[PDB]
């Protein structure tokens, strides 16, 4: 029905926090996913940019 | 609910819900059968009255 594309940059050690039910500085205070999340998480190393 | 975070708690709670619901189904099933036995004695007692 709709699609929402969210984008941001974080540390490699923080990528593991971008999932439903996760915790930590990023998941808790920056970007929280719902427990019944229905989307996809895509991430790549950007140390070149 | 005090000890675990939600997405882990739901796994533990659903075990209790499963087993406690299975406990009520066992109780009500056996009470329905006992009720049928008491009905038979009640119909007999009424006939002897």
């Amino acid at each position: 029905t709709n699609v929402y594309a969210d984008s941001f940059v974080i540390r490699g050690d923080e990528v593991r926090q971008i999932a439903p039910g996760q915790t930590g500085k990023i998941a808790d205070y920056n970007y929280k996913l719902p427990d019944d999340f229905t989307g996809c998480v895509i991430a790549w190393n950007s140390n070149n940019l | 609910l005090s000890r675990l975070d939600k997405v882990e708690a739901e796994v533990q709670i659903d075990r209790l819900i499963t087993g406690r619901l299975q406990s009520l189904q066992t109780y009500v099933t056996q009470q329905l059968i006992r009720a049928a036995e008491i009905r038979a004695s009640a119909n007999l007692a009424a006939t002897k009255m």
